[PDB]
């Protein structure tokens, strides 16, 4: 459950840059 | 009876994440990331999450004896709508307000700090064993308070390790799904649990 | 059958470590250390580690939605030869490129940041249980992908939680020890596993 936090509550592939 | 006492509980916390980024001539690098689970106050859990299903875009809490205040994207306070989390096999229901982590804009040869506050609420299965003076959560976090602690019918005699102001009991609480019930609330140093 | 499905797997990751050091009048102190496990891309695992037994001296990966690039000792990219790790009782084979951690030179009343990138490759024993939709590694890291996932003979129907671009299958892969075999590759957010 703890390791699923990133995959459950966050985007893993989206990249933001400027 | 060897089976621990199992009961349903709901966790409330904000994933405060402030990262330091170094912008080079042709690359970007993380000079440091600080992740912290900020608890949600009773006022927000009742008047904002349960009453309207929204979380404040700021995290105000005490950490290392300091009243720290984190702002999402360094913007002013705003009500963020809670949405379901990404699907996961064999996992309880969970909701969050933010998905993309925020970082500062790119400025040459300069360090910048970008704060991210993502309100998170989850339904976890709590477990307890004799003498039932404390219970754990599905996330592995320990709660040093008896599950039956309260102000009614002698429940005040149960074990408790947190201060009096860190616990709150609400009668006639109507749970809002993102009949009356007696809801208990405890603000731990890293999260807020309601059962 | 209660015994979990056991199979051999190889992990690939770089221990990105950037530390902040404060140089006083007569002492040095660590104002902050940020440790992160950067995964190794398929191109480096195939064309550099497996093909030549070397790792790039830089770690390019995505972290908190940002394309971070870490350079070992802040130097230009260079091919680092992999060497065996220090002996340890009851441990599988492992190799690394760097041993000494790097810190900035001493300059008075100034903060400095020193990055360290140590490519690490290890052979870990993977375990899985029914329905075999995911497996764990000897390091305790979970991999949310069926061990039998693949593009051949209906293997695409297996469970998978990562994007399509995060998985790669190579046929006729000749493993280089630092006959043909079908090698699977997955780039997790913190490491790259090959089995």
């Amino acid at each position: 459950r703890n390791q699923l936090h990133d995959l459950r509550f966050a985007d893993i592939d989206t990249v933001i840059h400027a | 009876n060897i089976a621990p006492y199992k009961f349903k509980a709901t966790m409330y916390y904000k994933d405060v994440t402030v990262s330091q980024v170094w912008f080079g001539h042709r690359y970007s690098q993380f000079m440091g990331i600080f992740e912290d689970r900020a608890p949600v106050p009773f006022e927000e859990v009742i008047d904002k999450i349960n009453a309207k299903g929204v979380c404040r875009s700021t995290a105000k809490y005490v950490r290392n004896n300091l009243e720290t205040t984190a702002f999402h994207r360094d913007d002013h306070e705003t009500d963020m709508e809670l949405k379901p989390a990404n699907a996961a096999t064999r996992t309880s229901r969970g909701w969050h307000t933010t998905d993309l982590k925020y970082n500062p804009s790119r400025v040459e040869a300069f360090h910048r700090y970008g704060t991210t506050v993502n309100c998170i609420v989850e339904e976890v299965d709590a477990r307890s064993v004799y003498p039932y003076d404390e219970f754990v959560l599905a996330t592995g976090d320990f709660v040093y308070m008896s599950p039956f602690y309260g102000y009614r019918e002698g429940s005040h005699t149960e074990h408790t390790s947190y201060a009096a102001d860190r616990f709150k009991q609400v009668d006639g609480f109507y749970a809002r799904d993102l009949a009356p019930t007696t809801r208990n609330l405890l603000t731990t140093p890293k999260f807020t649990v309601a059962w």
